[PDB]
């Protein structure tokens, strides 16, 4: 099996900017048998480029080819935010036929910060004996936050589903909801529940907060 | 004009059996040689399985040799894959590529058809709506799709008629049930002046919910 | 299964360099350029060289290696009801030997002769001459040159010999030159591949370097630019005669040689996903650059002789043996150092046909190999019995009336034999095989499938660019002659019965093998049209 390993895993790049990406095969490949696929999110993939350096059809210029041996190369010579995608590499010289294993090619964009929402559970959820107070943090960058639950100023660690949006197409942002599920019979004995949001724009947190009361 | 649409595929239980479909339209489906790639979860591409224009020379991969087997219908241009002895392993979506000339790589891939290999049981979900804390500008809703099975679910705002201001969430796997979740913003003063329903829809378990946002 | 490997790569190209490139690119395609309109000529002789010849070539080396046996098994093996096609071929490859190598042999005895100070053929007043010897070619039949008389008088002693019924005393002097060829044929290709892939370094690249410095020596000779202007000055009112297409397409078959099993042979030891494409092309254009090049070395000379000579050109633009053993020798003579061009001439015409002899027996020796392992594991002990049978039976050519049985086997051996028979070749790949069974096959090999313009080349064009030649083959026919002798009847009956010999097994197997076989009618052909590949 003649594993492929990609690099950089992610990379973020503000448009105009020159991007370089590698390939690197554990046994030699022949230039014309080493090819490069584009995939965007929730699509499938397409034949990108070729034969180490032909642009496949539809290809805009701003895309070569380089490397041969154990050493490839996808360069972009000035970067548009409709390439954000992952590239994939593919040799097709020997059996079993191998896919690198990923670049990511994200967008670099300012840095913005994020806007928290409480939701405590819904009264069709504490009918039957459940109580998920849901978070969201949206509209951020960059894709790195960390969150904390408090209930009665004492924080909740376990049992918690976190989850993360690919970067949006439109202002190059990210999002991530937050779930706290607790048993019906456990909401009900505590007041205050709290949703804490440490990100790199402040140093103190961005607190949002809810009694059980109103 | 040349497309691939793979087709079958679903829901399996371990050492189950499937066979996936790729139906060939807009051009020479017989003088193309075809092949099985698949995508994990893990968004991993890994190839499967190539079987060559007449169907006389057929390569497997080491992880699926002696279970899968390839075959060709160049009179009706239908590819298969026919699949025993399933395994866990074995989730993924899999796509229908075709390649002929080995200098040029797959010129065309299909859409997809998702595979998931579970003795996990197929549940609906139950569909809470979430309203703001009993406050100006902009507002913003949430829907709370949690413990269903398997993938996919569907979930829109007002039928899909509110489409900006709109983050929903992909799903996360937490001891064999996904939990979904989907954000709406919109201005202080078309909620709740308007309607905000949240639409819901698993057809793997028969559930087609809506669910209307109201303040508490 | 894990069957032998060209040691290197480059064992191959030379093989198939050497065995396509031999005294026909020297001795006849000149000849045609001059005889044709000069470069205008170059015009049908590429058409046929691009849609008849090279198609065949690329085939019958990409069922070489795609198959990996000798013609046989490998015939046997795509179109089972033909199996005979691999038959005959063999046979017909069998019975050019008992004349080919006899051509090398007059290569080594003028080599032989070629170490004195003074050339033995210039001069007309040796003891095999005769009152009507003229010193340099004319164009009246009685009087010959000092060199058409040391050829037909003393190498050969053809005076002797009333017809082909008189063969007269065994020249040894030749047949020691006969065992000195088969010698060297026994020692390069007993051991196997490994061996002969290496001698062909010498034998295909040697000739290249005596081009060179015979071409330096021909071009700095006055008069050679006249020579230029005979060979290639265009003249395309031929272009629109039909006897040229047919000279440019019996030029391109018989100089590349598809069909005759050596390629099939050849490319059987290689790796099943070589380039072989590649290898037709870049092999290919070699052979027809080898006999351009030639065609300056010649008729540079050719101009030097008919500038400071005195000669018509006509009367020296010679095709056939008298060129390389007459013509030429006797242009050499009169320049410095002849000495030293003769020894290279003729030590070139040796190495040239070594190469080709080589291949014809090995696809031999290949063919049975793969079909009966009885002789495939005792070899050093069958090609001794292939060439002693070989060089006994050629005794017949070393003699006085030798020349005669030799037009003979020149004429039917591998005449309209091998011309049917790869006809049946093209047919059984294209149409009972299949083009698209072919190219799925081409593809696994090298990764890409054969072009469109490759595919119609071989269901249409090949058996019809054949067809071109066999026909036109017959309707200029003409019954056998040399000189003023005209060969019995009975002699023309044996060389049918030798032609025959071979065809005949393409419908015999598949007459035997079609009652021999349980079923239906039917049923019976589709058992004999599947493959063996197909079958598991
Ligand atoms: C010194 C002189 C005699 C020149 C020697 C070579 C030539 C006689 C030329 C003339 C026409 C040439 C051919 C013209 C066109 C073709 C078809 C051409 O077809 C394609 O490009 C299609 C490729 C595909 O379908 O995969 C490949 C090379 C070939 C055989 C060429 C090979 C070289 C040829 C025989
Ligand atoms: C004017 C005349 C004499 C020029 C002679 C041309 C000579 C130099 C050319 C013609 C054919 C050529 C050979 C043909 C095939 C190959 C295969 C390749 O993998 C390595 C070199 C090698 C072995 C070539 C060496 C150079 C060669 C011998
Ligand atoms: O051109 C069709 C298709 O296959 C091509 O085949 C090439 C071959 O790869 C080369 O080595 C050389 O033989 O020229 C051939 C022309 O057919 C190319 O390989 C490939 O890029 C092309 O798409
Ligand atoms: O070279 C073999 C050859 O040697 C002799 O022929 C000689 C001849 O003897 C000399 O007079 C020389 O000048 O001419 C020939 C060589 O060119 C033998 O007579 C002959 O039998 C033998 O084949
Ligand atoms: C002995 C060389 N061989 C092997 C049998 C040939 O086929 C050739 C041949 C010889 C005589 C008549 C036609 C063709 C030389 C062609 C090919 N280059
Ligand atoms: C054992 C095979 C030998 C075949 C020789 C046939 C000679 C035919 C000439 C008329
Ligand atoms: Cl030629
Ligand atoms: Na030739
Ligand atoms: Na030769």
């Amino acid at each position: 099996e003649n594993v492929l390993t990609q690099s950089p895993a992610i990379m973020s790049t503000s448009p105009g900017e020159k991007v370089t990406m590698t390939c690197r095969a554990s046994s030699s490949v022949g230039s014309s048998y080493l090819h490069w696929y584009q995939q965007k999110s929730g699509a499938s993939p397409k034949l990108w480029i070729y034969s180490t350096s032909n642009l496949a059809s539809g290809v805009p210029a701003r895309f070569s080819g380089s490397g041969s041996g154990t050493s490839y190369s996808l360069t972009i010579s000035s970067v548009e935010a409709e390439d954000a995608a992952t590239y994939y590499c593919q040799q097709f010289s020997g059996y079993p036929l191998t896919f690198g294993s990923g670049t990511k090619l994200e967008m670099k964009r300012a840095d913005a910060a994020p806007t928290v929402s409480i939701f405590p559970p819904s009264s069709e959820q504490l009918t039957s004996g459940g109580a998920s107070v849901v978070c969201f943090l949206n509209n951020f960058y960059p894709k790195d936050i960390n969150v904390k639950w408090k209930i009665d100023g004492s924080e909740r660690q376990n049992g918690v589903l976190n989850s993360w949006t690919d970067q949006d197409s439109k202002d190059s942002t990210y999002s991530m909801s937050s779930t706290l599920t607790l048993t019906k019979d456990e909401y009900e004995r505590h007041n205050s529940y709290t949703c804490e949001a440490t990100h790199k724009t402040s140093t103190s947190p961005i607190v949002k907060s809810f009694n059980r009361n109103e | 004009e040349v497309q691939l649409v793979e087709s079958g595929g679903g829901l399996v239980k371990p050492g189950g059996s499937l066979k996936l479909s790729c139906a060939a339209s807009g051009f020479t489906f017989s003088s193309y040689a075809m092949s099985w790639v698949r995508q994990s979860p893990e968004k991993r591409l890994e190839w499967v399985a190539e079987i060559s224009s007449g169907g006389r020379y057929i390569y497997y991969s080491d992880t699926v040799t002696g279970r899968f087997t390839i075959s060709r219908d160049n009179a009706r241009n239908i590819l298969h894959l026919e699949m025993s002895s399933l395994r866990s392993e074995d989730t993924a979506m899999y796509y229908c590529a075709r390649g002929e000339v080995r200098q040029r790589g797959f010129d065309y891939w299909g859409q997809g058809t998702t595979l998931t290999v579970s003795s996990a049981k197929t549940t609906a979900p139950s569909v809470y709506p979430l309203a703001p804390v009993c406050t100006g500008s902009s507002v913003t809703l949430g829907c709370l799709v949690k413990g269903y099975f398997p993938e996919p679910v569907t979930l829109t705002w007002n039928s899909g008629s509110l489409s900006s201001g709109v983050h929903t969430f992909p799903a996360v796997l937490q001891s064999d049930l996904y939990t979904l979740s989907s954000s709406v913003t919109v201005t202080s003063s078309t909620w709740p002046s308007q309607s905000i329903t949240c639409n819901v829809a698993h057809p793997a378990s028969s559930t087609k919910v809506d669910k209307k946002i109201e303040p508490r | 299964d894990e069957r032998e490997t060209w040691s290197g790569k480059v064992d191959f190209l030379l093989s198939v360099i050497g065995f396509a490139v031999d005294l026909a690119n020297v001795w006849r395609f000149p000849y045609l350029c001059y005889k044709n309109g000069g470069g205008a000529f170059l015009v049908p002789y590429g058409i046929m060289l691009a849609v008849g010849g090279i198609p065949l070539f690329y085939m019958e080396l990409a069922l070489g290696q795609h198959n990996r046996k000798g013609a046989i098994t490998c015939w046997g093996r795509l179109v089972p009801l033909f199996k005979g096609i691999g038959y005959a071929v063999v046979l017909i490859a069998f019975y050019v030997g008992f004349y080919y190598n006899v051509i090398i042999a007059w290569s080594l005895r003028f080599f032989f002769a070629s170490f004195t100070n003074s050339l033995p053929w210039t001069s007309c007043n040796n003891i095999w001459n005769t009152p009507n010897c003229r010193p340099f070619e004319g164009h009246v039949e009685g009087f010959q040159s000092a060199a058409s008389e040391y050829f037909n008088r003393y190498i050969l002693e053809l005076n002797r010999s009333e017809g082909i019924h008189d063969l007269g005393a065994i020249k040894w002097d030749m047949a020691l030159c006969l065992l000195i060829v088969y010698l060297i044929c026994y020692f390069s290709l007993w051991k196997g591949i490994s061996t002969s892939g290496k001698v062909v370094w010498f034998t295909a690249l040697f000739p290249y370097a005596v081009l060179l410095i015979l071409l330096i020596r021909g071009l700095t000779l006055p008069g050679s630019f006249l020579g230029i202007q005979y060979y290639l000055t265009p003249n395309f009112s031929a272009i629109y005669k039909a006897e040229v297409w047919v000279d440019a397409a019996t030029q391109v078959f018989f100089s590349l040689g598809p069909g005759f099993g050596v390629l099939l042979a050849y490319a059987s030891y290689n790796k099943y996903h070589n380039n072989v494409y590649k290898d037709a092309l870049l092999t290919s254009f070699i052979n027809s650059a080898t006999s351009f090049i030639a065609g300056f070395v010649i008729f540079s000379v050719l101009g030097y002789m008919a500038h400071t000579l005195g000669v018509r050109i006509e009367d020296v633009a010679t095709e056939g043996p008298g060129l390389v053993f007459v013509v030429y020798p006797a242009a050499i003579a009169t320049m410095p150092a002849s000495t030293f061009w003769a020894l290279i001439f003729f030590m070139m015409l040796a190495t040239l046909g070594l190469d080709s002899s080589f291949g014809g027996m090995e696809a031999i020796i290949t063919a049975l190999s793969d079909e009966f392992p009885k002789i495939k594991r005792n070899r050093e002990l069958f090609v001794a019995g292939l060439f002693s049978l070989y060089f006994v039976v050629g005794l017949a050519s070393c003699t006085q009336g030798g020349f005669y049985f030799l037009h003979l086997l020149d004429r039917y051996a591998a005449g309209y034999s091998i011309l049917v028979a790869v006809f049946f070749e093209a047919i059984a790949v294209s149409w009972i095989y299949g083009t698209n069974r072919f190219s799925e096959d081409i593809r696994d090999m090298i990764g890409f499938p054969p072009g469109r313009y490759w595919q119609v080349c071989w269901r249409f064009v090949a058996p019809i660019f054949l067809l071109f030649i066999t026909v036109y083959g017959l309707i200029g026919y003409e019954p056998l002659t040399y000189a003023d002798y005209v060969y019995p009847s009975w002699a023309n009956a044996l060389g049918w019965c030798i032609a025959g010999s071979s065809v005949v097994m393409i419908p015999a197997v598949a007459i035997f093998k079609l009652l021999s076989t349980p079923g239906s009618l039917r049923q019976r052909f589709t058992i004999l049209t599947t493959p063996w590949r197909d079958q598991q």
